[PDB]
């Protein structure tokens, strides 16, 4: 962008400061309070959102839950009463919804549709005119692939 | 501490002589995730 | 000179007059004492001069 | 005045307050964004019923700073007063405070810690147990709270690893058996087992309002099918403990092969196949399972979304939050009960005292006594709020009152000031509901006493209680070292910058502002952001006006290798008493003894002197010869006599020996190499000539001379430097691990550890880093590893810096990163440079 | 359960007098109460029917005898009697 001459001082001394790695640009934008003189319209980025960690599913016939081995195997090894004292149920007591299965057909492709960006992950709302609808937003929102050309990073 | 309706190479950014930003070490994601439009086994040689 | 003219908040710093074509590195680097012995010069100088006769 | 529409009368809560049976004082904690706010949400949510989350943003209704909505990260730990239902249903009254869960805001929970009786953890099913988590484990303990642990976002083990139940339920019993082995390592206690059994565990998932103990859900299905003792029946829902359904009993074999565990069949797969058939069978086999749950729905409430649908499924269904209630009733202690540890804790002066008998029963009428801990702003930033817990009797609108700081003694009477009490409010997070008065055991907001009042204060009245004594100040976890210096602008404009220092001064409490002797203002800070909020706070809100800020540098420390070649001896300038020392390094870990307070004076010389000749096997001449430690509050140098009764009288030295202590105290704080303190140095006296005549004797010939002595034996003995290490944890993918070990190859930094987390495709890398190499380390982390790796950093040690400082012979290029050899040199020139010294110090200059 | 024995649960740990059967007046702070007026209370200043003040200490009064209890004033603002 088009920009929207300091003298020596015992302020910016350059014998008190210890030159020990390269400050940059980013550390000025991601705390742009500790590091800038004269900050004077800059905007809080956010700071962090914890890691997703869905884990795409690649083969329909197993099980919608299943123990993926991606995820790390978890290492094996409490106030427990006697059974003399025998607590006993009526026999109408059953557990919530133990005629319905685990995992349906729709199960996977439901969690997978919780994780979509916008609008797959909508199930209702209105239309829009087809020429507010942007199909390239995201390629050259993201970031320059490795490899590519100089003027199509410019 | 101190007309042309091409665009120049004299308007490029990212000319940063640091070995972490030449090599950014992109993200494959769990083997799973696929960037966008470019070819599904050009992605799988290249991983 | 910080007799008659104290600084309790160093502000003769600001309005220095410095040469601006040089760089940083070879114009006056303006330290405290070198500011405050500068001051004291130019008032030396003026006290010598009747301001009705002339004037710096 | 003006009140939002809530369920239950507010003359209940000013009736209830008089009661201090039915008050808790619970602190909410954590690690960074494990639900802690968002649960405080789901709370708001259930006892105002026009107060509703949106359906795409999350609420934070005790986020009300611009900044927290901006990073969105909590800041300033905020409080809260509810009145909430049991599962019996029996009224309670609430006060809970939001501790922001970075690590560099562990102050803001030290500040939380002193005027509360009991800690809620939260834990992320999904990470487990982080760094904060254990510090804050360590800091309750140590500060001898309750703790009770409450495991949120177990919706992740269902929505985003798709995890099987009874390997969930091994999730879940690893991060409580992590708990219970952190409480094992610091407790003392053997009675503080953690079990959900005892009703100390609850679940919960604060994005869809879900949260049970064993307690409610066995309430759920007494209310479902009737007839169940479900206290009993709560009993026997964790543990390998198996429903035989031939006999209908609960028996610790296997039945068969192929049965689950009770946990995992009553309780856990009936929460998968609610959210399962919410998410994937809204449109097909929904009504049938909302049908037999017994719930029913709107047909337009049916055509919302997944994720509001499915919150409003899980707040039908399980309905109000009566399990925490019960959690936070039975494991935390009322503030008539659980006052008496707190005052032998808190109160200078001991609990045996009159006027801790007094505070001890939480009397509502006597000595009123009053504890102000933290400083809230106005929406102008004129003028402060105090808030703090009211400990004894009752404090009253207009009511003149007498504020005492923490330098006040009874000997001095110099800290203390009589003001007078503007208005008193209860808070509520986005209001503030105006009283007359505030009886003993709540907390309080308290306008008109802003003014003296520093970091701390102590309420009392004006007449009469004059034995009153101040409480303890707060004993952070951690030191701040990152030295920033400011300076305005325009340099007229400098007074109006020193309002605001001592103005953001007030609001934070572990900030530390001083001024130099070559006139630069060095406000002491933690990390970046914590800085940076300082920054955002100081302008915006105390300034107005541009500020400058230079390069942040780390504090240094002094400190000796070697034993002195020489006896260093020095007399007064009355020339009639000499003093002569040898200085010698301490051994290793004893520093760390003192600092976390195992070694203590004040003792009676023999338990003492026997944990030196115990432990460390110190000879008895020398054990029961120590007699100082440090500068201030028992610094890690220490003060030894080695004088034998045969050449020096000990009935004369033991009157000299006043102000020798008074010159080590002072001559330990700002050393000759850089004017900073020392660390692990032992001051051994081995010859002393000592006046006759009194007159002879005076101080100001003597504590100079100390002063002299020690630098002199300072200097002798190989002086070298001493610069912080940041322990670092960074969580990571499976392949930026590698690429986190080659970001921390150049910063002099190494890794320790390097572990898998159990039930999740993460790791942690657990290392050590300079922290003036830490500048920037988290935006190199977050750059390089597209975002993915995150990492937090606290300080952890103190460690020598290698090279010579003391080297003339090393010339110093300016404008250059210097290798190993330089740095000490290159460190204490420019700290020497930066202060204000001499160019150089020589070994004979003392 | 009914409206009057959630205000029995909702006045425990307050101080409650109670008369049963037999005209003696039991003073003291409510420890625990359940859905029967089964009632465990300590600190008891007793009445008897001449007229002897007594100090019992531990008091569990079964729900039968009782003619009826004495409550604090301020659960007229209690959400169950709203
Ligand atoms: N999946 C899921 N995400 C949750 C849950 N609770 C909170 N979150 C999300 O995690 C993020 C952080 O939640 P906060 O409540 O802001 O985290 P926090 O604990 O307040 O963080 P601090 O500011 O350190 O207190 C938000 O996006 C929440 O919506 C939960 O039960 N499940
Ligand atoms: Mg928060």
């Amino acid at each position: 962008f088009e920009p929207l001459d300091e003298d020596w001082n015992e302020f910016n001394d350059i014998n008190k400061i210890i030159i020990r790695q390269p400050i940059r640009t980013e550390y000025k934008i991601a705390f742009p309070y500790l590091y800038n003189n004269l900050p004077h319209h800059v905007h809080l980025t956010w700071y962090h959102t914890p890691n997703v960690v869905f884990i795409k599913t690649e083969d329909p016939d197993l099980p919608a839950f299943y123990f993926d081995p991606l995820i790390n195997p978890i290492s094996h090894r409490e106030p427990l009463p006697d059974d003399d004292e025998e607590f006993e149920l009526p026999e109408f007591v059953e557990p919530f919804l133990k005629d319905t299965p685990l995992y349906t057909d729709n199960t996977a492709n439901g969690i997978a549709l919780l994780w979509a960006p916008r609008p797959f992950n909508l199930r209702s709302g209105r239309t829009r005119r087809a020429l507010d609808i942007p199909l390239v937003k995201n390629w050259y929102r993201e970031h320059c692939p490795a490899g590519q050309p100089v003027k199509v990073r410019v | 501490y101190l007309f042309v309706f091409e665009w120049d190479a004299s308007e490029d950014t990212s000319i940063d002589y640091n070995p972490l930003y030449k090599e950014r070490h992109q993200v494959q994601l769990l083997g799973r995730g696929f960037i966008a439009g470019i070819d599904l086994k050009q992605q799988k040689r290249e991983q | 000179y910080l007799t008659e003219h104290p600084d309790p908040n160093n502000e003769n710093i600001v309005g220095y007059n410095n040469k601006k074509c040089w760089p940083r590195d070879a114009r006056m680097r303006l330290m405290k004492h070198d500011v405050n012995l500068g001051r004291a010069v130019f008032w030396d100088i003026k006290n010598r001069l009747p301001r009705s006769v002339t004037t710096v | 005045q003006t009140l939002p529409v809530t369920v239950y009368e507010m003359d209940f809560l000013a009736d209830l307050m008089d009661n201090s049976e039915l008050i808790r004082n619970v602190t909410l904690c954590g690690h960074l964004h494990h639900g802690k706010t968002c649960f405080v949400d789901c709370l708001i949510e259930q006892t105002h019923p026009e107060i509703r989350k949106r359906y795409d943003q999350d609420l934070c209704y005790t986020d009300i700073l611009f900044t927290e909505q901006e990073r969105g990260v909590g800041i300033k730990s905020t409080p809260v007063t509810v009145v909430l239902p049991d599962t019996k249903g029996k009224s309670y009254l609430f006060n809970i405070m939001d501790t922001p869960g970075h690590v560099n805001f562990s102050d803001e929970v030290t500040a939380g810690l002193r005027i509360s009786d009991g800690v809620v953890l939260f834990i992320d099913a999904a990470e487990g147990v982080m760094l904060n988590t254990e510090r804050l484990i360590k800091h309750a303990v140590q500060e001898r709270l309750a703790v009770t642990v409450c495991i949120n976002k177990i919706d992740r083990l269902i929505l985003e690893l798709k995890l099987p139940p009874t390997d969930a339920y091994y999730k879940l019993r690893h991060i409580v058996d992590e708990v219970n082995g952190l409480i094992s390592m610091y407790s003392t206690d053997e009675n503080l087992i953690l079990s959900p059994l005892l009703g100390n565990v609850c679940f919960s998932s604060s994005q869809y309002s879900i949260c049970f103990t064993l307690g409610s859900f066995a309430k759920i299905y007494a209310d479902t099918f009737g007839d169940i003792n479900y206290q009993e029946f709560a009993k026997r829902l964790w543990g390998d403990i198996y429903f035989n359904p031939k006999t209908r009993k609960f028996t610790k074999k296997a039945p068969t092969s192929s049965s689950q565990r009770s946990f995992v069949e009553f309780i856990l797969e009936p929460l998968y196949k609610i959210l399962a058939q919410v998410v994937g069978d809204v449109d097909t086999s929904l009504p049938r399972t909302l049908d037999e749950l017994g719930i029913h729905l709107t047909k337009e409430e049916l055509k919302l979304n997944i994720r509001p649908l499915l919150r409003l499924v899980c707040k039908k269904f399980f309905g109000e939050f009566t399990g925490f209630v019960d959690m936070c009733v039975q494991h935390i202690p009322s503030p008539k009960v659980g006052a008496k540890p707190k005052i032998e804790h808190t109160y200078t002066g001991g609990v045996d005292s009159d006027l801790g008998e007094a505070m001890s029963d939480c009397d509502p009428d006597g000595p009123l006594m009053c504890h102000t801990t933290k400083m809230y702003s106005t929406d102008d930033g004129v003028q402060f709020h105090a808030f703090g817990r009211v400990l004894s009797g009752t404090i009253h609108a207009g009511q003149p009152v007498k504020v005492l700081g923490e330098n006040y003694t009874l000997e001095d009477e110099e800290d203390s000031q009589i003001c007078t009490v503007g208005r008193l409010w209860i808070s509520v997070a986005r209001y503030h509901i105006e009283v007359n008065r505030v009886p003993a055991g709540n907390w309080v907001l308290i306008e008109g006493v802003d003014q003296p009042i520093v970091k701390t204060a102590t309420i009392t009245e004006p007449r009469g209680n004059e034995e009153a004594q101040i409480f303890r100040p707060l004993k952070f976890n951690t030191t701040s070292v990152i030295k920033i210096a400011v300076e305005p602008v325009n340099p007229s404009e400098l007074p109006k910058m020193l309002d605001g220092l001592r103005k953001v001064n007030k609001s934070y409490p572990s900030l530390t502002t001083k001024v130099e002797e070559s006139g630069e203002h060095v406000i002491l800070g933690t990390g970046e952001l914590y800085l940076d909020c300082v920054m955002h706070d100081l302008r915006k809100m105390y300034s107005e006006i541009d500020i400058k800020v230079a390069d942040p540098v780390v504090t240094f420390c002094e400190t000796v290798v070697e034993t002195s070649s020489l006896k260093c001896f020095a007399e007064t300038p009355n020339k009639k008493n000499k003093i002569t020392m040898i200085a010698e390094p301490l051994e290793k870990g004893l520093a760390e003894d003192i600092e976390n307070e195992v070694v203590q004076i004040t003792w009676n010389r023999k338990k003492l002197g026997e944990f030196f000749q115990t432990k460390y096997d110190w000879d008895l001449l020398a054990a029961r010869s120590i007699w100082a430690f440090g500068p201030d509050a028992t610094g890690p140098n220490i003060l030894v006599d080695d004088t034998l009764p045969s050449e020096v009288d000990k009935a004369l030295l033991g009157s000299v020996k006043d102000s020798i202590v008074q010159g080590f105290q002072w001559g330990t704080r700002e050393g000759p190499l850089c004017d900073e303190l020392i660390r692990n140095v032992k001051f051994k006296i081995l010859d002393a000539v000592v006046a006759q005549e009194p007159l002879h004797r005076g101080g100001g010939q003597i504590i100079p001379t100390a002063r002299r002595v020690v630098y002199s034996a300072f200097l002798m003995a190989t002086p070298r430097l001493m610069e912080p290490y940041y322990f670092v944890e960074v969580q990571a993918p499976a392949d930026c691990v590698s690429a986190v070990y080659t970001v921390l190859a150049r910063r002099r930094g190494h890794v320790t550890q390097d572990a898998p987390i159990p039930g999740s495709p993460l790791y942690t890398i657990k290392a050590f880093i300079p922290a003036i190499d830490s500048f920037g380390f988290e935006t190199d982390l977050r750059t390089h590893t597209q975002g993915q790796a995150f990492s937090l950093s606290v300080f952890h040690h103190w460690q020598i810096v290698p090279g010579d400082p003391l080297d003339k012979s090393i010339v110093i290029r300016p404008l250059e990163p210097q290798p190993a050899p330089h740095l000490a040199r290159e460190f204490m020139i420019k700290t020497r440079r930066r202060k204000g010294l001499s160019e150089d110090v020589s070994i004979s200059k003392f | 359960i009914g409206v009057p024995i959630k205000v029995l649960h909702e006045a425990e740990g307050h101080i409650v007098t109670c008369e049963t059967n037999t005209g003696e007046v039991y003073r003291g702070k409510l420890i625990e109460a359940e859905d029967n007026m089964n009632c465990q209370m300590s600190n008891i200043t007793v009445t008897y029917r001449d007229g002897r003040v007594a100090q019992l200490e531990q008091v569990y009064i079964r729900g039968s005898k009782i003619r009826f209890l004495i409550l604090p004033d301020m659960l007229k603002n209690a959400p169950m009697l709203k």
